């Protein structure tokens, strides 16, 4: 099958430089042009670079024409994205995609699972997680207020996975750039508190992972 | 210099009925191609050319324009469909189009509303967080007024949306009112309450600081 597999990125200050590089597999990568595109995370989507089958031609919009470099290497079947002079309005996950001619113009067919460029200035911080417990009904909604963090991704899992089928989690909205989420989940009342209830957050980027067991006030 | 304005941002269906997105274009463009994007996943190949479908996509689907307006439709709606629809042209600068958000259309759903004090655990750090969840509703606008000894506010309210249920096909809503701990052992009666399509008058849920 064809695979598009994209490494590196993440969090770097503004005026660092990076390098994206991305995997081909199951088909010959010289004959096909290469491009990068990038997502916005208000879901936007906006073309970026394009190498040509050979060495050749590359290609570039004017937003990037200056600090950006694509590059491939046919030994390998990989493309290369240098990106120097990184700014704020870099931020985005970026896709690696593929080329195709059609009856008079070109197409994407295959992009990969991006990797995310988060371009910023402001320390990695682990997140504060506080229990949402009530202060009278036949089912309980419990819910972990998870705030304060940096870089973004975070997760929750209840219970140890238990409980996936009635849990609710709500994108992370950034204000004093820090990111504050929320999550809920859904118990029948025989499940709790007769039973442990524990929402567990772990932040890759600060190798932080906090437990916290709701219990009844 | 050359815009793709898609003009259905947000879009609605039932299952088994048509379904019509556009994209117009700045200018005169020879050909128009779409993609699909699901959450989670990157956009996939959907139509390409004008009319030319993708391998994988199913029959019901269609493509047509010509210049400046070109056109995705859908033949009958069936509940697999709803994802972000991009267009993106070729001719000058490849520019996508802001996308289509298809959404699936069900009965209607009033929220399940919860409130819960700020915990014992934030308070001792100097601040406190009264949050409200409304949970498993439909349609998914809303109006949420927090009222504090029965008088409103608006600062520092942070809304959050989910993505349509995979199920039940819904929308949960969290709302977090961030105050400071002087600030909420300032009053007494915390409320948060939801106005929506479904009920007349809004559903309250109510707690007093000077009690736990």
């Amino acid at each position: 099958e064809v695979k598009l597999v994209e490494s590196g990125g993440g969090s770097v200050k503004p005026g660092g430089s990076l390098k994206l590089s991305c995997a081909a597999s199951g088909f010959s990568f010289s004959t096909y042009g290469m491009s990068w595109v990038r997502q916005t995370p208000e879901k936007r989507l906006e073309w970026v670079a394009t190498i040509s089958g050979g060495g050749g031609y590359t290609y570039y919009p004017d937003s990037v024409k200056g600090r950006f470099t694509i590059s491939r290497d046919n030994a390998r079947n990989i493309l290369y994205l240098q990106m120097s002079s990184l700014r704020s309005g870099d931020t985005a996950m970026y896709y690696c995609a593929r080329r195709v001619t059609t009856v008079a113009e070109y197409y994407f067919d295959y992009w990969g699972q991006g990797t995310t460029l988060t371009v910023s200035s402001p320390k990695t911080t682990p997140p504060s997680v506080y229990p949402l417990a009530p202060a009278a009904a036949s089912m309980v909604t419990l819910g972990c207020l998870v705030k304060g963090y940096f870089p973004e991704p975070v997760t929750v899992t209840w219970n140890s996975g238990s409980l996936s089928s009635g849990v609710h989690t709500f994108p992370a909205v950034l204000q004093s750039d820090l990111y504050t989420l929320s999550s809920s989940v859904t118990v029948p009342s025989s499940t709790w508190p007769s039973e442990t209830v524990t929402c567990n957050v772990a932040h890759p980027a600060s190798s932080t992972k906090v437990d916290k067991k709701i219990v009844p006030r | 210099d050359i815009v793709l304005t898609q003009s259905p941002a947000i879009m609605s269906a039932s299952p088994g009925e048509k379904v019509t997105m556009t994209c117009s274009a700045s200018s005169s463009v020879s050909y128009i191609h779409w993609y699909q994007q699901k959450s989670g996943t990157s956009p996939k190949r959907w139509i390409y050319d004008t009319s030319r479908l993708a391998f994988g996509v199913p029959g019901r689907f269609s493509g047509s324009g010509s210049g400046t307006s070109y056109s995705l439709t859908i033949s009958s709606m069936e509940a697999e469909d709803a994802a972000t629809y991009y267009c993106q042209q070729w001719s000058s600068n490849y520019t996508f189009g802001g996308g289509t958000n298809l959404e699936i259309k069900r009965a209607d759903a009033a929220p399940t509303v919860s409130i819960f004090p700020p915990s014992s655990e934030q308070l001792t750090s100097g601040g406190a967080s009264v949050v409200c969840f409304l949970n498993n509703f439909y349609p998914k606008d809303i109006n949420v007024k927090w009222k504090i000894d029965g008088s409103e506010r608006q600062n520092g309210v942070l809304n959050s949306w989910t993505d349509q249920d995979s199920k039940d096909s819904t929308y949960s809503m969290s709302s977090t009112l961030t105050l400071t701990k002087d600030e909420y052992e300032r009053h007494n009666s915390y409320t948060c309450e939801a106005t929506h399509k479904t009920s007349t008058s809004p559903i309250v849920k109510s707690f007093n600081r000077n009690e736990c």
